DNA sequence: TGCCGTTACAATGTAACAGTGG
DNA sequence: CCACTGTTACATTGTAACGGCA
C-alpha cells in the first residue's frame, strides 16, 4: 500500500529502522537525512509512484506525515 | 511546437535515466551502510585520502 | 613459537592491508561517482521542470 | 582503446576460459602427444592462483587456433563488464519469431542502421502518432 | 502434450544436464555426507549409455530441490529440439539497447501483446503510414 | 494440482564489420 | 599495411513465471 510503500522508500533511502519511521518522524532531526539525503529521498519517492512534484511543493515536504500527505 | 514537446520528452527520458541511476546508487549505498554495522566503516573503509 | 607467531602476525597484517586497499578504493570511487551524477542530475531536473 | 585494461582481472578471465575449454574436451594445447598435453594442462591448473603466469603459459602451450577466439571473448567480456555498471549502457536479450525477425532485419538492412535504431524509428513514429493525437 | 517424448533422447539429455551441473559444483545428490554424494556421482558417471537406469538413478538419488529446474530445462530442450527442424518455427535472438527495450516492453505490457506481436504491429503501422503518405 | 507449451529474459561465446593508432 | 578494440548480430543453454488442460 501507499502508506507502507512510503516506509519502504524512506527506510531504504535513509537506512533507518522501520520502527523509527513513524508518521510524524521528521527526516532531518529524527531520521538524520541531510540536504543531499533528503534530495535523494524525494527523488526515490517520485520514482516509486512514477509521478512528479513541483520544486517548492516538494521542498515543503519535511516529514513522513507530510510525505504521505503529498503522496496520498 | 510539437517538436518542442518532443524535445521535452527526450529531456524527460534523460532525466528519468539519471534519477533512476542516482536512486539505485543511493539505495545500494544505504544497504551497504546498514550491512557494515560491524563498525568496520568508521575509518577502515571510508579512507578520505 | 617465534616462527609461528611471526607467521600469524604477517598473515594478519597482509590480509588486513590488502583487503582494505581492495575495498576502500571502489567504495570511494562509488561515493565520488554518486556525487558527480547527482550534480549532473540537478541541471536536467531544473531544465525539464522549466 | 576506450575501456581500461586491468591485468589482474583479464588474466583470471583468460585462465577461466582455458579451463572451461579444456573441461569441455577441446584441445587447448598445441601438443599432439598425450603426455606433454596432460602435463601442460596440469601446469595450467596449478596456475589457478597465479593469473600473471597464465600469459606465459599461453605463449608456451596455447593452441595456435585459439588466439582469435581468445582476443574476441576477453574483449567482449571487458566491454560487458564495464557496461554492466549502469543500466542505460546495458543490453537486453530477446527472442523473435523467424517471420518477425526476417521483416525487421530486411527493414534495417534497407535503412542501413542497426536493429535498435530501426526499433527506435518504428516506436518513434508510433509515438509521434500518439503525440499528435494527444497534442 | 504437443511434442512426442523419446526416451533414449530425453534420458541422454538428463544425463548430460546432471553431469554439467556436477561439473559446475551444484549438489546433484541429496546426501550431505561427502562419501555418499561421491559414490552416487560415480554411479551416474559410469551409468552413461543408459536411459532405463538413469531414470531410476534420478528417482533414487536426485536432489529434491533440483527436480523442478531439471523438468523445465528438459521442457525447453524438447520444444527447441523439435522446433529447430524448420526455419519458420525457429527463434532469432538479438540484443537491444536498454532504452529501446524499455520503450518496447512498455508498449508490449500496455497493449497486452508479446514482443514479436508488438514488432509485427509496429511494422504494419509503419507500412500503413507509408501507404497513407504514398 | 502437476505436466506441458510458451515467453522473456541472463550469461557467455563468436563471427563480422568499423574504428583507431603505430 | 598491420594489429588491436569496440560494437552488433546472432547462437546456445538455463530459468522463472503464465496460462492451458486432464
Ligand atoms: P545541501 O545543503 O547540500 O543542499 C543541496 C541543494 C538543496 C542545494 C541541492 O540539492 C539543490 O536543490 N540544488 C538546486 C537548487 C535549485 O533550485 N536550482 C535551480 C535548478 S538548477
Amino acid at each position: 500500500t501507499i502508506e507502507e510503500r512510503v516506509k519502504k522508500i524512506i527506510g531504504e533511502q535513509l537506512g533507518v529502522k522501520q520502527e523509527e519511521v513513524t508518521n510524524n518522524a521528521s527526516f532531518v532531526e529524527d531520521l538524520g537525512a541531510d540536504s543531499l539525503d533528503t534530495v535523494e529521498l524525494v527523488m526515490a519517492l517520485e520514482e516509486e509512484f512514477d509521478t512528479e512534484i513541483p520544486d517548492e511543493e516538494a521542498e515543503k515536504i519535511t516529514t513522513v506525515q507530510a510525505a504521505i500527505d503529498y503522496i496520498n | 511546437m510539437e517538436n518542442v514537446q518532443k524535445k521535452l520528452r527526450k529531456l524527460e527520458r534523460d532525466y528519468y535515466q539519471i534519477r533512476e541511476q542516482v536512486v539505485s546508487a543511493k539505495a545500494g549505498w544505504c544497504a551497504v551502510m546498514r550491512m557494515v554495522k560491524d563498525n568496520g566503516v568508521e575509518r577502515r573503509l571510508h579512507r578520505r585520502e | 613459537a617465534i616462527r609461528v607467531t611471526q607467521s600469524d602476525r604477517d598473515l594478519f597484517k597482509h590480509l588486513i592491508t590488502e583487503a582494505t586497499s581492495y575495498v576502500s578504493a571502489d567504495y570511494m570511487r562509488h561515493a565520488n561517482e554518486r556525487r558527480t551524477h547527482l550534480d549532473e542530475a540537478l541541471a536536467l531536473r531544473g531544465e525539464l521542470f522549466g | 582503446m576506450k575501456y581500461q585494461q586491468l591485468e589482474n582481472l583479464e588474466c583470471g578471465w583468460k585462465w577461466a576460459y582455458l579451463i572451461r575449454k579444456h573441461q569441455e574436451g577441446e584441445p587447448i594445447t598445441k601438443y599432439i602427444e598425450n603426455s606433454a598435453a596432460h602435463a601442460a594442462v596440469d601446469k595450467l591448473i596449478k596456475l589457478e592462483s597465479e593469473p600473471v603466469r597464465v600469459l606465459e603459459w599461453i605463449e608456451q602451450h596455447m593452441n595456435p587456433d585459439l588466439f582469435n577466439r581468445m582476443k574476441q571473448t576477453i574483449r567482449a567480456r571487458r566491454k560487458r563488464h564495464f557496461n554492466a555498471e549502469h543500466q542505460h549502457t546495458r543490453k537486453k536479450s530477446i527472442d523473435l519469431d523467424f517471420p518477425v525477425w526476417h521483416r525487421l532485419s530486411a527493414l534495417s538492412q534497407r535503412r542501413g542502421n542497426t536493429l535498435s535504431e530501426t526499433i527506435v524509428q518504428l516506436i518513434e513514429d508510433a509515438e509521434r502518432k500518439e503525440k499528435y493525437a494527444n497534442q
